[PDB]
C-alpha cells in the first residue's frame, strides 16, 4: 500500500527537479541593488529628525 | 517495489544537488567586500503597552501602521492606538490557549487561533456597536500556529496535523488543502504578490507553495532543527527562516539555495520571529535570551541588540512604512521602537 | 580615641555600602525585583541616609564634647534623624501587615495589589511620621518662649516638658511592637503543615531572629527617655549608638535571609 | 490638555481598563490544574469522580474553591511545543496504575520515564506534582502470585502488600531532586469518595508555601 | 434593526414641568453617548445636553442650564430628561442621537423621530455662517453648498472637525460627511467634501430628486456645539 506514496514522492520529486535556476551572483547582485536603490526611502537605518518622527 | 523508488528518490536527489552545486560560483559574502557598512543602529523604548496580564503570544500590525493587536493567554485580545497608547477595543475570547492573531488588510476583520483547532474571525465594524464572531473555522485535527489575511473573504491558516489550508469565509470550507510536510508546520508568510507563499515545519525544511493550484513547487533543507519563523524579502524574491539553532538564513528563489547565515558564538539559544526593514537592508530576530538582535543583511555583522525586556520575545514585526518596530515578550508588555 | 573615630566611621562607611548592595542589586539583576521588594528598597533608603549623615555627625559629636557646628543648625540634623527613624519603624510595621495579608488571603491580595497601591503605602508611611516628628520639634522651642537649649550641647527641648514625652514614646516604639508581635504570631501559627528542616522550624527561626533584633535594638533608647523626663550624660552614647546598628542590619535581615539576594554577590 | 475630542476616547479606554482590572480579579479565585498519565493509566477514573478533540476543562467546586481540570492527552501531537502554555499552573495530576506486568516495553518502567521527564523539564521545575496510585485493590489480587523482580530487577525484600507499594511510591519520589517542589502521594482505589479532598488540601498546602516563600520569610 | 422612539410630549401652560423618554432597541445602549438636538417649528437645530458612556461627563446649553436635567437608566436603555421652569422659547421637536467615539468612528450616526412639545403664550461660541439660504437645482446638476466658520477648525492632532447632515422634509436627519472627509457609511458615493481651514464645501455630482432637503453644518472642535441656518434645495 506504501507502493502509492512513493509513487507520490517520487512524481514531486520529478516535477521540482525541471525548475529552471540563475547564477548565483546573478541574484547576490539583484538583492544588492535592490538594496541600494531603496535606501532614501528607510526611516530606520537612517535616523529621521524628531520633527517628522510621530512617536516623539 | 518499494527498493525501486526508493532507489529512483536517491537518483533525483543526486541531480538536484548536482544541480543545485553547479549553478553557485561565488558567495554572497565575497560579492559585498566593497559596499560599506551601515553602522552600529541605536533605538530606544518610545511606547511601551501595559494591559494584559498573562503572556503575549502574537502581535499582528495594521495596513495604516498605527493600529496594532494584541493576542495573551488571559482570555484577551485587544487592539491598540499606537500614537496615543490607548485601548480601541477589548475581545473576550472563548479558549484562553492563543497562538496566533491576524489583522485584515482593509481593517474590517481579526483573526484568533490556539490550541482549541479553530480559528475564530470577528468583526470590527458591526452597526450594532460591539464586535461580534462571524464565524468558527473547524477542519484541522491539530493546533494552529499562524494565521494570514489575503483578502476579506478568504484566509490561509497552519497547523499542526502537518498541513495549512485555504479557507472561504462566507462557505467555511476548506477550499484548498496543502500537504506533504513530515512534522509540525509552526510559521507562514505571505508574498507582497499574495500568489505564493511558504511555511516552515518542524522537520528542518521550508517549502513554497502557490495558492492557485495547491502544489509545492521547491524545498529548502539546511537547517539542524525545528524552524520556528519566516519573513519574505520585500521584494518577494527571498525569504529567512529561524531555527531553534542559534542560526537564521537566507534562501534565494531563483537561485534554489541558501546565500547566508547568521550565527556568532555568543548565543546557543534558539528563534522566535524573524522580520526585516523597508528596503531589506537590516534583519531583526526575535531571542530566548530576552533580546533582539540587528543583522546586517548583506554583511552578516551584527549592528546593535534591543535589549529591555524581563522573559523572552515571542512576537516581533514592523510597519509598512518603516518607522517602528514592535516586540513583545511573555512580561505581558509591548514597546516600541524607532 | 582616633580609632574610634575611625573604626566607627567604618560602620557608617559598611552602612552606607552595604545598602548600596541592596539599591543596586534590585535595579541591576532585575530577577530579585518583585512587587513586593518596592518596601525593602523604601527601608534601604531611609537607612543609606541614617548612615551617612547622622552617623558621622555624631561620631564628630561624642569626640568634641559639645556641638559648635550650629547652635541653629542642629534642629535640620534632629528634623532628619527623627523623619527618617520613624519612616524605617513605620516600614517595618508595614511589612509586618503585607505578610499578615499575603499569608492568610492566599488568592486575592496579590492580584488586588498594585503598583500604585504599594506606592501609595510607602508614601503614607513617610510622611505620618514626617508631619509627626519635624513641625514638633520646631515649634516647641516657641511655646516653652524661650530656647531652653544653650549651646552646651543639643537636643530635642521638650525632654521633661508635658506628657509629650510618653506620647512620643508611646507612639513611636509601643504602637509598632505590639502590632509587628501579635502579627507574626498569627504568621508563625498559620504555617502548619495540614496533611501529616520543616518548613514550620525554617520560619520560626526568622520570625524570632528579626523581632530580637528590632526589640533588643530598640530597648535602650525608650527605656532611658520615659525615667530621664522625671540618664549620666554619658549613656546616651551607647543608647544612640544601638539605634544605628538597627539601622545597619536591617539589610541584613530583610534582604539578605531571602535566598535569591545571596546569589548576587 | 491640548486634548480636544480625543477626550472621550481616553475615558472609554479607562472604561476598559477598569473591565480588565476587574476580570483577572475574578479570574484569580479559581485554581488551575493540569492532567497527565499514560494509555490505560485510569485518568478516567479520575476524572469521572469530577464529574458527578483539543483541550477539554472539567470544572467543579470544592468548599467555595473553584476549580479547573485540563485533560491534555487528545492532543496527540509534538508535546515540547505545547506545554509551555501550560506553566503557571498550581500543580500537574499523575495517574500511575499499580498494575506493572505487562508489555505495553514495561508499562511500569514507561511510567516511570514519563514520570522522569515532566519532573525536570525545564519549565516544571517549581510546580509541585500530586500522584495517583490506582488500581489498589488490583494489584492486592496480584501480588499474592506475582514477584516485584519482574518490575524491578534490583527488588529485595517480602512479598507482602504495603511493602510492594511504599518500594514503588519510593522510587518515584526519588527523581525530584529539586529543593522547591514536593510530591504528594495517595493510593486512590475504585469505588473511592474523598480524592476531591486528597486534591483539597495539596492545592492549600501548595498556596502557602508559594506565599511564605514569595514574601521572602523563608 | 437600531430603533429609538420618544414619547412624552405635550401642551403645557407656561411654568409647568414635563419629563421626556427615549426608547432604544437595537445596539448596545451601555456603550454609547446620547445628546438632545432641538428645533424650533421652522427655525433650525440647537444643542440641548449630553450624556456619556457611563454617565461620568454632562455638558449643556448656556441657554438651559439650570432649568433642565438629564439622566439615563442603561439596565433598562431608556434616557430621560426632565425640564423645570418652562419658557415660551421651548416650543421645539426634541431629538436623541447616538455619538459613539473612538479612533476612526462615525459620531452623530443615527437619529430618532423625535416628540413635539408646545408651550402656551407666555461670546465665545463658534458662530457658524452659511450666506447662501436657498440654491434652486434641476436633477441630474452638480452643486456646490458652503459653510464658513468662525476660528480655524484644524486641531494640531491633524484632525478637522466638521460634520454635515441632510434633513429631508418631514423626516429626521441623516449623516452625511464626517471629519470634513470621511463618507458615511450607507450615503452614496456620489457626495464629495474639500476645504482649507475656515472654508468648506460640499460636493454633489449627479443630483437626483431624492437629495432634496435642508443642509446642516457642524462643529465638534469643542463646546458647546454650533449649527448653520441650512440651505435648502429646491426643484427647478
Ligand atoms: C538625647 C539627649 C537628651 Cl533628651 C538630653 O536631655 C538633657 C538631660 O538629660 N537633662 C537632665 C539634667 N539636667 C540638668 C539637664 C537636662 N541630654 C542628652 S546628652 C546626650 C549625649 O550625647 N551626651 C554625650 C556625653 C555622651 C544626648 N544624646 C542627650
Ligand atoms: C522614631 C524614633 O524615636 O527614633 C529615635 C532614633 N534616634 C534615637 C536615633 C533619635
Amino acid at each position: 500500500a506504501s507502493i502509492a506514496q512513493a509513487r507520490k514522492l517520487v512524481e514531486q520529486l520529478k516535477m521540482e527537479a525541471n525548475i529552471d535556476r540563475i547564477k548565483v551572483s546573478k541574484a547576490a547582485a539583484d538583492l544588492m541593488a535592490y538594496c541600494e536603490a531603496h535606501a532614501k526611502e528607510d526611516p530606520l537605518l537612517t535616523p529621521v529628525p524628531a520633527s517628522e518622527n510621530p512617536f516623539r | 517495489e518499494l527498493d525501486q523508488l526508493r532507489q529512483e528518490a536517491e537518483q533525483l536527489k543526486n541531480q538536484i544537488r548536482d544541480a543545485r552545486k553547479a549553478c553557485a560560483d561565488a558567495t554572497l559574502s565575497q560579492i559585498t567586500n566593497n559596499i560599506d557598512p551601515v553602522g552600529r543602529i541605536q533605538m530606544r523604548t518610545r511606547r511601551t503597552l501595559r494591559g494584559h496580564l498573562a503572556k503575549i503570544y502574537a502581535m499582528h500590525w495594521g495596513t495604516d501602521s498605527r493600529l496594532l493587536v494584541s493576542a495573551s493567554q488571559d482570555g484577551k485580545l485587544i487592539i491598540w492606538d499606537s500614537y496615543t497608547t490607548n485601548k480601541v477595543h477589548a475581545i473576550p475570547l472563548r479558549s484562553s490557549w492563543v497562538m496566533t492573531c491576524a489583522y485584515a488588510p482593509s481593517g474590517n476583520y481579526v483573526a484568533c487561533g490556539g490550541l482549541d483547532n479553530i480559528c475564530s474571525i470577528y468583526n470590527l465594524k458591526t452597526r450594532e456597536g460591539n464586535v461580534r464572531v462571524s464565524r468558527e473555522l473547524a477542519g484541522h485535527t491539530g493546533y494552529l500556529s499562524c494565521c494570514r489575511f489575503l483578502d476579506d473573504n478568504q484566509i490561509v491558516t497552519s497547523s499542526g496535523d502537518t498541513t495549512c489550508a485555504l479557507w472561504d469565509i462566507e462557505t467555511g470550507q476548506q477550499t484548498t488543502t496543502f500537504t506533504g510536510h513530515t512534522g509540525d508546520v509552526m510559521s507562514l508568510s505571505l508574498a507582497p504578490d499574495t500568489r505564493l507563499f511558504v511555511s516552515g515545519a518542524c522537520d528542518a525544511s521550508a517549502k513554497l507553495w502557490d495558492v492557485r493550484e495547491g502544489m509545492c513547487r521547491q524545498t529548502f533543507t539546511g537547517h539542524e532543527s525545528d524552524i520556528n519563523a519566516i519573513c519574505f524579502f520585500p521584494n518577494g524574491n527571498a525569504f529567512a527562516t529561524g531555527s531553534d539553532d542559534a542560526t537564521c538564513r537566507l534562501f534565494d528563489l531563483r537561485a534554489d539555495q541558501e546565500l547566508m547565515t547568521y550565527s556568532h558564538d555568543n548565543i546557543i539559544c534558539g528563534i522566535t520571529s524573524v522580520s526585516f526593514s523597508k528596503s531589506g537592508r537590516l534583519l531583526l530576530a526575535g531571542y530566548d535570551d530576552f533580546n533582539c538582535n540587528v543583522w546586517d543583511a548583506l554583511k552578516a555583522d551584527r549592528a546593535g541588540v534591543l535589549a529591555g525586556h524581563d522573559n523572552r520575545v515571542s512576537c516581533l514585526g514592523v510597519t509598512d512604512d518603516g518607522m517602528a518596530v514592535a516586540t513583545g515578550s511573555w512580561d505581558s508588555f509591548l514597546k516600541i521602537w524607532n | 580615641v582616633v580609632f574610634i573615630v575611625l573604626v566607627a566611621g567604618s560602620l557608617s562607611l559598611v552602612t552606607i555600602i552595604g545598602n548600596i548592595l541592596v539599591m543596586v542589586s534590585i535595579k541591576v539583576n532585575r530577577h530579585l525585583q518583585t512587587v513586593n521588594n518596592y518596601f525593602l528598597f523604601s527601608l534601604a533608603c531611609a537607612d543609606l541616609i541614617i548612615g551617612v549623615f547622622s552617623m558621622n555627625l555624631y561620631t564628630l559629636y561624642t569626640v568634641i564634647g559639645y556641638w559648635p557646628l550650629g547652635p541653629v543648625v542642629c534642629d535640620l540634623w534632629l528634623a532628619l534623624d527623627y523623619v527618617v527613624s520613624n519612616a524605617s519603624v513605620m516600614n517595618l510595621l508595614i511589612i509586618s501587615f503585607d505578610r499578615y495579608f499575603c499569608v492568610t488571603k492566599p488568592l486575592t491580595y496579590p492580584v488586588k495589589r498594585t503598583t500604585k497601591m504599594a506606592g501609595m503605602m510607602i508614601a503614607a508611611a513617610w510622611v505620618l511620621s514626617f508631619i509627626l516628628w519635624a513641625p514638633a520639634i520646631l515649634f516647641w522651642q516657641f511655646i516653652v518662649g524661650v530656647r531652653t537649649v544653650e549651646d552646651g550641647e543639643c537636643y530635642i527641648q521638650f525632654f521633661s516638658n508635658a506628657a509629650v514625652t510618653f506620647g512620643t514614646a508611646i507612639a513611636a516604639f509601643y504602637l509598632p511592637v505590639i502590632i509587628m508581635t501579635v502579627l507574626y504570631w498569627h504568621i508563625s501559627r498559620a504555617s502548619k503543615s495540614r496533611i501529616k528542616p520543616s518548613r514550620e522550624k525554617k520560619v520560626t527561626r526568622t520570625i524570632l531572629a528579626i523581632l530580637l533584633a528590632f526589640i533588643i535594638t530598640w530597648a535602650p533608647y525608650n527605656v532611658m527617655v520615659l525615667i530621664n523626663t522625671f540618664i549620666p550624660n554619658t549613656v546616651w552614647t551607647i543608647g544612640y549608638w544601638l539605634c544605628y546598628i538597627n539601622s545597619t542590619i536591617n539589610p541584613a535581615c530583610y534582604a539578605l535571609c531571602n535566598a535569591t539576594f545571596k546569589k548576587t554577590f | 490638555t491640548l486634548s480636544a475630542e480625543d477626550k472621550a476616547a481616553v475615558e472609554r479606554s479607562k472604561m476598559i481598563e477598569k473591565n480588565l482590572k476587574e476580570d483577572g480579579i475574578s479570574a484569580a479565585k479559581d485554581v488551575k490544574l493540569l492532567l497527565l498519565g499514560a494509555g490505560e493509566s485510569g485518568k478516567s477514573t479520575i476524572v469521572k469522580q469530577m464529574k458527578i478533540t483539543g483541550i477539554v476543562e472539567t470544572h467543579f467546586t470544592f468548599k467555595n474553591l473553584h476549580f479547573r481540570l485540563f485533560d491534555v492527552g487528545g492532543q496527540r501531537s509534538e508535546r515540547k511545543k505545547w506545554i509551555h502554555c501550560f506553566e503557571d499552573v498550581t500543580a500537574i495530576i499523575f495517574c500511575v496504575a499499580l498494575s506493572g506486568y505487562d508489555q505495553v516495553t514495561n508499562r511500569m518502567h514507561e511510567s516511570l520515564m514519563l514520570f522522569d521527564s515532566i519532573c525536570n523539564n525545564k519549565f516544571f521545575i517549581d510546580t509541585s506534582i500530586i500522584l495517583f496510585l490506582n488500581k489498589k485493590d488490583l494489584f492486592g489480587e496480584k501480588i499474592k502470585k506475582s514477584p516485584l523482580t519482574i518490575c524491578f530487577p534490583e527488588y529485595t525484600g517480602p512479598n507482602t502488600y504495603e511493602d510492594a507499594a511504599a518500594y514503588i511510591q519510593a522510587q518515584f519520589e526519588s527523581k525530584n531532586r529539586s529543593p522547591n517542589k514536593e510530591i504528594y502521594c495517595h493510593m486512590t482505589c475504585a469505588t473511592d469518595t474523598n480524592n476531591i479532598q486528597v486534591v483539597f488540601d495539596a492545592v492549600t498546602d501548595i498556596i502557602i508555601a508559594n506565599n511564605l516563600r514569595g514574601c521572602g520569610l523563608y | 434593526d437600531v430603533q429609538l422612539v420618544e414619547s412624552g410630549g405635550g401642551l403645557v401652560q407656561p411654568g409647568g414641568s414635563r419629563k421626556l423618554s427615549c426608547s432604544a432597541s437595537g445596539f448596545a445602549f451601555s456603550s454609547f453617548g446620547m445628546h438632545w438636538v432641538r428645533q424650533a417649528p421652522e427655525k433650525g437645530l440647537e444643542w440641548v445636553a449630553y450624556i456619556s458612556s457611563g454617565s461620568g461627563t454632562i455638558y449643556y446649553a448656556d441657554t438651559v442650564k439650570g432649568r433642565f436635567t438629564i439622566s439615563r437608566d442603561d439596565p433598562k436603555n431608556t434616557l430621560f430628561l426632565q425640564m423645570t421652569s418652562l419658557r415660551s422659547e421651548d416650543t421645539a421637536m426634541y431629538y436623541c442621537v447616538r455619538s459613539i467615539y473612538y479612533y476612526g468612528s462615525s459620531p452623530f450616526d443615527f437619529w430618532g423621530q423625535g416628540t413635539t412639545l408646545t408651550v402656551s403664550s407666555g461670546g465665545s461660541d463658534i458662530v457658524m455662517t452659511q450666506a447662501t439660504s436657498s440654491v434652486p437645482v434641476t436633477p441630474g446638476e452638480s452643486v456646490s453648498i458652503s459653510c464658513r466658520s468662525s476660528k480655524s477648525l484644524l486641531h494640531s492632532n491633524g484632525n478637522t472637525y466638521l460634520y454635515w447632515f441632510l434633513q429631508r422634509p418631514g423626516q429626521s436627519p441623516q449623516l452625511l460627511i464626517y471629519r470634513m472627509s470621511n463618507l458615511a457609511s450607507g450615503v452614496p458615493d456620489r457626495f464629495s467634501g474639500s476645504g482649507s481651514g475656515t472654508a468648506f464645501t460640499l460636493t454633489i455630482s449627479r443630483l437626483e430628486a431624492e437629495d432634496v432637503g435642508v443642509y446642516y453644518c457642524m462643529q465638534h472642535l469643542e463646546y458647546p456645539l454650533t449649527f448653520g441656518a441650512g440651505t435648502k434645495l429646491e426643484l427647478k
